[PDB]
């Protein structure tokens, strides 16, 4: 299957309530692996999952005093921000950046990423191309002017292409065992009443990875999804998912649904009733 | 491994 | 546990200013008490609890010092929290000022180093360095003494635009190390590359005398806001916007005027809202009269 | 600046049986700004070494937060997850339900 490597960056100011905080996490796929936070007393990158934690020193001072420049970029950035938005200086934002390539089966790059936030907003991003940029507003067109004028795109380009290609093949193999084995859902369905005529069915789905599922409840072979409820995908904590779908039913017609559930780890869908 | 962009600012 | 102090907009702050002490403790600002460092359990004011950030306007020399501070915790040992970080105020003015110069020079290139020297012929114990901005925290180094004057080297570096902006230096004697000299004349220390450098040229060239017209045009794909025109002397730093062309290029004519001396000349672009962040320099350009 | 109130949800790691030691979550995401306050509370009275993990972000840049401890449910006892946010006028307590 495929694959993909992220970096997610929250820069934040909070005049009076702290100094300039940076948080950094790595990710690959949906398992976190590495972490960074600058309120920590000594901010060291850290291994978040098993499988980096036998890198060498080498690996994490490198990671570590890039992660240190970068808090200092970025606090400076929010520095910037404020003059283009003619903003005070009492008031909190926050600069979020993700970066990152999806590789295929083969390991070689099918996309790289590279997006900019202010304040929870499009800031700038890289285009597909991985040459050129688009810009959200006006402040935002300032920056691309001057990233033009410095050819950063080349340097995403440089690093989209080479190494988070072959560090992201790296992380995959130095984890082969939970990366690349999907794990797939345990599940069950449930009744509840909410009436004397009508009751809920939901379908549930659990311990499974990677996050990626399906689930559909139909009624005689036709899809509800006007009527499903459907839950946000939730983590279980130790890097499994969970998930559940919903739908109100006529007190009698339970068995005119059915729950079906795809996911990677299941070698066919299933296909689930609810049984008294 | 992390993105290295030296001197790079908004 | 711990609050947050913090000084407002500076905790360098000149004679006469102002400047608030703010005390951030379970998601509140009031209800705390102040410590000065050698008084370490002495609250300052007779034991004060302060309602509200305390504004210390206009400052004298008395609200210099290195305070922590306690927020009311109503169910607890003491009934107050654990001391905060340290805010130490420093107050300006006080001594003549200092000089400070860079070596080689305040134009640095990107990635390298400088030396900010604050030197003075007053013996000063120790030298800050202060770029001007809000909530940021100066840099201290003892002052060496020799052939009479005292005098401190600040590296700065790896150079970015967070080390960019304008210095000042000043000076504190032995015993009032909280209180610091008039700040030294401000030096602007501006960071360059690696956006591209600008191309110059003269209208209608290099070679002029009389009451004829010279002008330097600077020019660039780019889209530079501004240009900077520098003839080598340090006496002309001279700045326009940017107009772009029917071509697409970037351009600022600078005409240099009736008395015109010449010399040589290079320009620099830089980006609206960053007057510390400048082009590599175009290559340089020698003007005859 | 726009801003975004938290989605909330409390349950545990595995299914519950009394007597069991277990792990008890609650999931904030969907908000911004990422200042956030979460308490997971038994029987109206805040946990103590309750953990988080690391600050990340979804597509659309707003931020998602699990807090998370060990615990061991009985019958008697009722866990809740209370959350204050800049965009909640008053806390927001999410009760957890073995039956759902
Ligand atoms: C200020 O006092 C604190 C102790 O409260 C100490 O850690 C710090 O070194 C002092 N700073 C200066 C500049 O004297
Ligand atoms: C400081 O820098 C100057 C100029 O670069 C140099 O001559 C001097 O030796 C350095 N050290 C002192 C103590 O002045
Ligand atoms: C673009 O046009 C302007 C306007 O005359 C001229 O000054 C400049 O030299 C031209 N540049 C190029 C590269 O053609």
């Amino acid at each position: 299957g495929s694959h993909s490597m992220r970096y997610f960056y929250t820069a934040m100011s909070r005049p009076g309530r702290g100094e300039p905080r940076f948080i950094a996490v790595g990710y690959v796929d949906d398992t976190q692996f590495v972490r960074f936070d600058s309120d920590a007393a000594s901010p060291r990158m850290a291994p978040r999952a098993p499988w980096i934690e036998q890198e060498g020193p080498e690996y994490w001072d490198g990671e570590t005093r890039n992660m240190k420049a970068s808090a200092q970029t970025y606090r400076e950035n929010l520095r910037i921000a404020l003059r283009y938005y003619n903003q005070s200086e009492a008031g909190s934002h926050i600069i979020q950046v993700m970066y990152g390539c999806d590789v295929g089966p083969d390991g070689r790059l099918l996309r790289g990423h590279n997006q900019y936030a202010y304040d929870g907003k499009d800031y700038i991003a890289l285009n597909e191309d991985l040459s050129s940029w688009t810009a959200a507003d006006t402040a935002a067109q300032i920056t691309q002017r001057k990233w033009e004028a410095a050819r950063v795109a080349e340097q995403l380009r440089a690093y989209l292409e080479g190494l988070c290609v072959e560090w992201l093949r790296r992380y995959l193999e130095n984890g082969k065992e939970t990366l690349q084995r999907a794990d797939p859902p345990k599940t069950h369905v449930t009744h509840h009443p909410i009436s004397d005529h009508e009751a809920t069915l939901r379908c549930w789905a659990l311990g499974f990875y990677p996050a990626e599922i399906t689930l559909t409840w139909q009624r005689d072979g036709e899809d509800q999804t006007q009527d499903t409820e459907l839950v946000e995908t939730r983590p279980a904590g130790d890097r499994t998912f969970q998930k559940w779908a919903a739908v109100v039913v006529p007190s009698g017609e339970e068995q005119r649904y059915t729950c079906h559930v795809q996911h990677e780890g299941l070698p066919k869908p299933l296909t689930l009733r609810w049984e008294p | 491994a992390s993105l290295n962009l030296p001197a790079v600012s908004w | 546990d711990k609050p947050f102090l913090s000084a407002w907009p500076s905790a360098v702050v000149p004679r006469g200013g102002h400047v608030t002490l703010r005390c951030h403790y379970r998601h509140r600002f009031n209800n705390f008490m102040l410590y000065k460092e050698d008084r370490i359990h002495i609250p300052i004011f007779h034991g004060r609890i302060f309602q509200e950030s305390f504004n210390m306007s206009p400052v004298t020399t008395a609200h210099a010092g290195n305070y922590t501070c306690r927020g009311s915790h109503p169910h607890s040992p003491t009934g107050w929290s654990a001391p905060s970080n340290p805010v130490v105020i420093m107050v300006t003015g006080n001594h003549r000022k200092p000089s400070l110069l860079a070596h080689p020079g305040p134009l640095v290139k990107s990635g390298e180093r400088v030396i900010l020297q604050c030197w003075s012929d007053i013996m000063f114990e120790h030298f800050f360095l202060h770029k001007e901005g809000i909530s940021k925290d100066p840099s201290r180094l003892v002052g060496q003494i020799h052939d009479g004057v005292s005098k401190a080297n600040f590296s700065i570096g790896p150079m970015m635009l967070a080390l960019a902006g304008t210095y000042r230096c000043y000076g504190s004697v032995t015993h009032t190390p909280y209180q610091l000299s008039a700040p030294s004349d401000p030096l602007d220390i501006v960071v360059t590359g690696p956006y591209e450098k600008p191309s110059l040229s003269a209208q209608p060239g290099p070679k002029v005398q009389a009451g004829e017209s010279v002008t330097l045009s600077c020019s660039s794909r780019s889209s530079y806001d501004m240009y900077h025109l520098s003839r080598e002397g340090g006496a002309h730093e001279r700045r326009l916007p940017a107009v772009r062309k029917v071509n697409r290029t970037f351009q600022a004519d600078f005409p240099l005027g009736p008395a015109t001396h010449g010399g040589t000349y290079r320009c620099f672009g830089s980006f609206r809202h960053s007057p510390y962040e400048w082009s590599d320099p175009s290559d340089p350009l020698l003007v005859s009269v | 600046m726009i801003q975004r109130t938290p989605k909330i949800q409390v349950y545990s790691r595995h299914p519950a049986e009394n007597g069991k030691s277990n792990f008890l979550n609650c999931y904030v995401s969907g908000f911004h700004p990422s200042d956030i306050e979460v308490d997971l509370l038994k029987n109206g009275e805040r946990i103590e070494k309750v953990e988080h993990s690391d600050l990340s972000f979804s597509k659309d840049w707003s931020f998602y937060l699990l807090y998370y401890t060990e615990f061991t449910p009985t019958e008697k006892d009722e866990y809740a997850c209370r959350v204050n946010h800049v965009t909640l006028s008053q806390p927001k307590i999410v009760k957890w339900d073995r039956d759902m």
